[PDB]
DNA sequence: TTTTTTTTTTTTTTTTTTTTTTTTTT
DNA sequence: AAAAAAAAAAAAAAAAAAAAAAAAAA
């Protein structure tokens, strides 16, 4: 009956439509909707996709939903919500959570089991809609769609630490020591006027206790427009993203993500002191769903065992690692043996004994060693493929550098430390400088790197394996001359 | 206090004449008024902009002159002052707005819902008109043709420059010719702000006519008149009206700058549907109102009476596909015949000779097959052509000329600027002082040609990027904590300068230039153009050069210069085509390669040849056959195509002596 | 071998001005 | 209601000079 002020959304019909949608929907209605021909109806029409996810969530206890927009449009009666959500996301989502609140009860008591439901009552639920509409870049956003759900795509540049946000203030009285909590609305705190205690009742006797309040977590992300869609002679644009609650610390730096969220615009103050504002707002998005671009099962164990029971396991993974490479089976044998490595041990008296295998490939200049290295790069779990042509003399180890965003100090590890426990591939070994070479010498001898700069003295762990590829001087490796002259490498390093 | 002055202009008669012009005006050449048609079109939620023509206003004045009754020269009043006539015309439009004739179509418009909800409560139990407005009003400058038709001269549409804009033209409608250099993103600017008041009365509206404002934060309604302290106003974005705003900078053209001076710049502000009409790098003629900025805030005190300025834009005039037409153009060029030779020849018709180089530049313009093999293997189809030779052989016109043919191309030069390897992750942009990931020139040209002039003097820092592109075509990015890899598939056209002058009877080609052997091996083709003195060739070269100086036209000859747009149309169409190969064709390639290798084993000699053949040579043979097949043929490649590719490679190889 | 050559690395802010707009204070 | 006092508002940065290293050669 009554409608929330401003909008046209009413809870009464929305709740009923949603419950009908959930208990009624199947893949049958979905495949009737899309009906793109060659659509499979093999028992999927009666699978009850929503109810099975609902039950598996109830038994798991996790609160995560992936409601889609096309599926929401599939049902005829709930088609209203499709156009009623794009324009009023917040209120529709509020109805969403309120209906999911009793979606639990609708299924826990169907057989009248002994589920507590008290932890269900305490916990809250929400939704993560995706594929709301056609994806449009940030270069086409008008003020005509403020406070409306959109889907954006872009490169992640950076993230900020967790930001506290006050929810419940906490005031103490400096005379009678009475504690009272005041909720804040939209940021502004309504100050208590005088102490509620009628006996105390003193004007101007309030003190704020900062560490006794209640806070929630925020994160801010920075996006950049993808180079593919940019036109000629332009500079990429940027958008700031607000992330709350469980989605915080999800987007790593440098990834490319497609997100769903509400566009918003806020004013920013002209003068820091005065109340005055300037007639130009800033635009950002509050995100609700993010998508990007171990624990092996027992069946995996069984298949691993039966494959390991093969008559000749050596040759099979000899040929698998480099399918393109023809012949050169012996180097593949060596690399396959290297990728496992002998056992590692460190007994108290003698000390640690190495268990890493180092391999150097060299010879005539137009063989296929670089492709071999790029092949072994992918197979190994943790490894780095960087050429030795140049870069810093400690570019493979720690390098104390000044932070760019903040005028602070950061200790950044190198490529040998970042290949700990794996295989590190070095390309163009012959161009590596005389001063940085010694660094590798301490890596291949003691497997540790020590840095003593800017008041910091410390040691890291290398424990990696070196596979390198080099080129000679000239267009051929003449067998008559020995190895030393051609390869231009110190005898100990080759040894 | 404030003294008073008498001015001839009276706005009452002006408003009367605007009302008369909106109704009466008819196009003399649908029937009826010209503008009440488009107003009815607007009322149906279809047209978002209203554009007035001063030619049409002159037509109404001329009609009245035909009747003979006096007029108020509305066209001159608009030119002299235009910031007030916009509001006058907006009010005139609002008064005579036609009713919605069809398809009311109220679906989910938030402002519509708010306005409809207002009616019930207000009637059961005056706002700024601009809130209900949707159309945007723009003026159109005068036309010299219509002006010369009725004299009266013209000032608003004359193409002035940035420098010719004096302080006497402020507050008028003028036009400026220049090139756009910087354009910013679109942001919302508030026009009417609505505050919600704790269920006190109802939301209040305030208009903003400046760049800076103050919130109300006090409820003055009759129900809100009660004395109890109750709370301030909170802004509501949904009930507020925004507008699209954009700012750009226009710079004076090099032709119009006097000697010894530095070009100036002008600022342009655009609001409404006209946004996004201008992009960087465009030479345009922009009309608008020239207005003074307030310059307030900090650093205003020192100026005192000095002001900024800007131009509110209202019109844009830019100076400068699969269809049956382009379907027939390619057929016409096919029927023309001699596509190979004519295409090579028409490239830079000024330069006489070096015809094989012109054949190879065509193959570089087209691209070979890029096939993604399974299990991670990839093969490149891009072309790497390096042109070496003595100075003063037309080294650096040839290159520049090739850049014209393909739109996706960048001409990068020596250490004067760093663009080859500038894949930096830091950008100190003055507008916001935050980092922006900035790609280099190699990344910028995707599916394009990178013309690297003076490649000898370019530093090893760029040599790293050149080395990596030819290997994997994926640029790794700077170490500013982003760990990004960017696609950089591109073709390379390099121009070289031999060490200490010209060719030297030193036998090794490696001795002639500094470039490493590994770097040169990745190049698909190497061309040596040595300047050898011959008495016959100098005569024709001198005659060809001097004919251009005597008569600016190039020397007329039986050779026909094909039209450049046809060049581009055929090149693009060939690029879209995808060849395919057969098992029989590639069998002869093995015999060719084994013969080449059996030659190379004994080809090692004192002077001729560069090292020995490599499987990369076999790969480049197929890669070059790709372009020669794409040139005219389709589907399976001809056997003679391999012969043509081999011939071109062999001529390039034999260029070492020549 | 001891000469020449070469990159390169912080060096930077301590000051300003009279309005204009805010809070205290007789 | 009418005075006297007190801060915000900075922003900015390239272009040149001097000194110590880490690579080149008669
Ligand atoms: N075959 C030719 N046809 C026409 N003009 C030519 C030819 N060869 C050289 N030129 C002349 O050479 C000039 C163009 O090349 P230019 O000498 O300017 O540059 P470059 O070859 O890159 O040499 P540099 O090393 O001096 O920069 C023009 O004067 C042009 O007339
Ligand atoms: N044995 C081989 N098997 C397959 N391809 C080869 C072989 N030898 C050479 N090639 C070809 O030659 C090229 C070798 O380049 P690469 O080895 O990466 O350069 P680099 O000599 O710098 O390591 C590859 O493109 C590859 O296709
Ligand atoms: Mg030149
Ligand atoms: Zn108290
Ligand atoms: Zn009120």
């Amino acid at each position: 009956l009554r409608i929330i002020w401003g909008t046209n959304v009413s809870i009464q019909e929305c709740t009923t439509n949603f419950r009908n949608f959930l208990m009624s929907f199947k893949y049958k209605f979905r495949k009737i909707l899309d009906e793109r021909e060659e659509f499979i109806n093999n028992t999927t029409d009666e699978e009850l996709y929503y109810i099975k996810q609902l039950n598996e969530m109830r038994e798991l206890g996790t609160s995560n939903l992936n409601l889609d927009a096309r599926n929401l449009l599939a049902y005829k009666q709930t088609e209203d919500l499709y156009h009623q959500l794009l324009n009023y996301p917040q209120e529709v989502i509020s109805i969403m959570d309120q209906t999911i609140k009793d979606c639990m009860v609708s299924l826990i008591v169907d057989n009248n089991l002994d589920y507590d439901l008290d932890e269900i009552e305490t916990k809250f639920y929400k939704v993560r809609p995706y594929n709301v509409g056609s994806c449009k870049g940030m270069r086409e956003l008008n003020p005509n769609d403020i406070d409306k759900l959109i889907n954006l795509k872009g490169l992640v540049l950076r993230s900020t630490p967790v930001i506290p946000d006050m929810k419940v203030a906490f005031f103490k009285c400096n005379v009678c020591d009475h504690t009272m909590a005041v909720e804040i609305d939209r940021g502004v705190i309504q100050e208590p006027a005088r102490c509620e205690r009628i006996d105390c009742n003193e004007p101007n006797s309030m003190s704020l206790i900062h560490n006794r309040c209640s806070f929630a977590d925020k994160q801010v992300i920075k996006l950049q427009e993808t180079p593919d869609f940019v036109p000629d002679g332009q500079t990429p644009h940027s958008i700031s993203l607000c992330v709350y609650d469980e989605l915080v610390d999800s987007c790593r730096a440098g990834d490319r993500i497609e997100v769903t969220g509400t566009f918003r615009s806020i004013p920013i103050r002209a003068n820091s002191r005065q109340r005055v504002l300037k007639s130009l707002y800033k635009t950002y998005v509050d995100v609700v769903h993010v998508k990007k671009v171990r624990q092996i099962t027992d069946q995996d164990l069984a298949k691993i065992r039966e494959v390991a029971a093969r008559e000749d396991l050596y040759s099979l993974l000899a040929r698998s690692i480099a399918p393109s490479i023809y012949e050169l089976e012996d180097v593949k044998k060596g690399i396959l043996l290297q990728l496992f490595g002998g056992t590692n041990k460190t007994f108290t008296k003698g000390g640690r004994y190495r268990g890493d295998i180092n391999i150097l490939l060299c010879g005539d200049p137009s063989t296929s060693k670089s492709q071999i290295l790029q092949y072994v790069h992918k197979i190994t779990p943790r490894g780095v493929y960087t050429s030795g042509k140049g870069s810093s003399a400690v570019g493979l180890t720690a390098y104390i550098t000044r932070d760019v965003d903040t005028k602070q100090l950061v200790l950044e590890s190198g490529a040998l430390v970042l290949s700990d426990g794996g295989v590190c591939c070095i390309d163009e070994f012959d161009k590596m400088s005389d001063s940085t070479r010694s660094v590798l010498h301490e890596v291949m001898e003691q497997q540790t790197i020590s840095i003593a700069k800017a008041g910091i003295i410390t040691t890291l762990n290398a424990r990696s394996s070196i596979l390198a590829s080099a080129n000679p001087i000239g267009s051929r490796y003449n067998p008559n001359l020995p190895v030393t002259e051609n390869i231009d490498l110190p005898p100990p390093l080759l040894s | 206090a404030l003294p008073s002055i008498q001015l001839p202009v009276d706005y009452n008669n002006l408003f009367n004449e605007i009302t008369d012009f909106l109704v009466t005006f008819k196009q003399d050449t649908e029937k009826g008024p010209k503008y009440m048609a488009m107003l009815q079109k607007v009322a149906n939620r279809e047209l978002n902009s209203v554009i007035i023509d001063l030619d049409d206003i002159l037509q109404y004045q001329n009609e009245k002159f035909l009747q003979g009754t006096q007029a108020d020269d509305l066209v001159s009043a608009i030119q002299q002052n235009a910031n007030h006539f916009t509001e006058l015309f907006c009010r005139a439009i609002d008064n005579n707005m036609p009713l919605p004739t069809k398809e009311i179509d109220y679906k989910d418009d938030v402002l519509d819902v708010i306005l409809n909800q207002r009616r019930l409560r207000n009637e059961r139990m005056l706002f700024p008109p601009n809130l209900t407005r949707r159309y945007f009003l723009y003026f159109k400058p005068l036309s010299q043709n219509c002006a010369r038709r009725y004299r009266k001269k013209a000032i608003s549409s004359k193409p002035l420059s940035v420098r010719q804009i004096k302080g006497d033209f402020l507050g008028q409608l003028i036009t400026v010719r220049g090139i756009i250099t910087r354009v910013s993103d679109v942001k919302p600017a508030v026009e009417v702000i609505a505050y919600t008041c704790d269920q006190c009365g109802y939301e209040v509206f305030q208009e903003v006519n400046s760049r800076t404002f103050t919130p109300l934060s006090e409820c003055t309604s009759e129900e809100c008149s009660q004395n109890q302290t109750k709370g301030q106003l909170f802004m509501s974005t949904r009930a507020s009206k925004f507008s699209a705003f954009q700012e750009c900078k226009i710079q004076e053209l090099s032709q119009q700058v006097p000697v010894g001076h530095i070009p100036r710049s002008l600022n342009i502000h655009v609001n409404g549907t006209l946004v996004r009409s201008l992009s960087p790098g465009d030479i345009v003629d922009v009309t608008g109102i020239f207005l003074p900025a307030p310059y307030t805030g900090f650093k205003a005190l020192k100026a005192g009476l000095l002001t900024e300025t800007y131009l509110e834009a209202q019109f844009v005039r830019q100076h400068k596909s699969l269809t049956s037409d382009v379907e027939e153009r390619v057929m016409e060029l096919i029927t023309s015949g001699d596509v190979y030779n004519r295409l090579a020849k028409s490239i830079a018709p000024e330069i006489y000779g070096n015809l094989d180089v012109k054949k190879a530049l065509l193959l570089l313009l087209v691209g070979g097959v890029d096939k993604r093999v399974g299990d991670g293997m990839k093969i490149r189809g891009d072309i790497n052509v390096c042109l070496m030779g003595d100075p003063g052989v037309a080294k650096s016109q040839l290159l520049k000329a090739i850049c014209k043919i393909s739109p996706r191309g960048v001409y990068t030069t020596g250490k004067g600027s760093s663009g080859v390897g500038l894949t930096a992750a830091v950008m100190k942009d003055p507008v916001t002082d935050e980092m922006i990931l900035e790609g280099g020139a190699l990344v910028l040209a995707d599916n394009g040609i990178c013309c690297i002039d003076e490649f000898d003097k370019m530093d090893e820092s760029d040599r790293t990027a050149i080395h990596e592109v030819m290997e994997q075509q994926t640029i790794s990015i700077s170490k500013a904590g982003i760990n990004t890899t960017l696609n950089a598939r591109t073709s390379i056209l390099a121009a070289a300068n031999p060490l200490y002058g010209r060719y030297n009877p030193r036998l090794s080609p490696l001795d002639n230039i500094n470039l490493p052997a590994a770097l040169l091996s990745r190049f698909d083709i190497l061309f040596l153009m040595l300047d050898i003195p011959s008495r016959d060739d100098d005569e024709k070269l001198a005659e060809h050069v001097t004919y251009v100086h005597m008569h600016n036209k190039q020397p007329d000859l039986d050779f026909t210069p094909v039209e450049p747009s046809k060049m581009r149309e055929y090149i693009a169409y060939a690029k879209t085509k995808r060849p395919v190969m057969s098992e029989a064709v590639n069998d002869y390639v093995v015999q060719a390669y084994i013969r080449l290798r059996q030659d190379s084993k004994r080809e090692m000699d004192s002077k001729f040849s560069f090292g020995q053949a490599t499987p990369r040579t076999l790969l480049g043979i197929i890669r070059l056959s790709q372009a020669l097949a794409k040139l005219r043929l389709a589907d399976m490649v001809d056997i003679d195509d391999v012969e043509e590719a081999l011939r071109l490679v062999r001529v390039s190889k034999e260029s070492l002596y020549q």
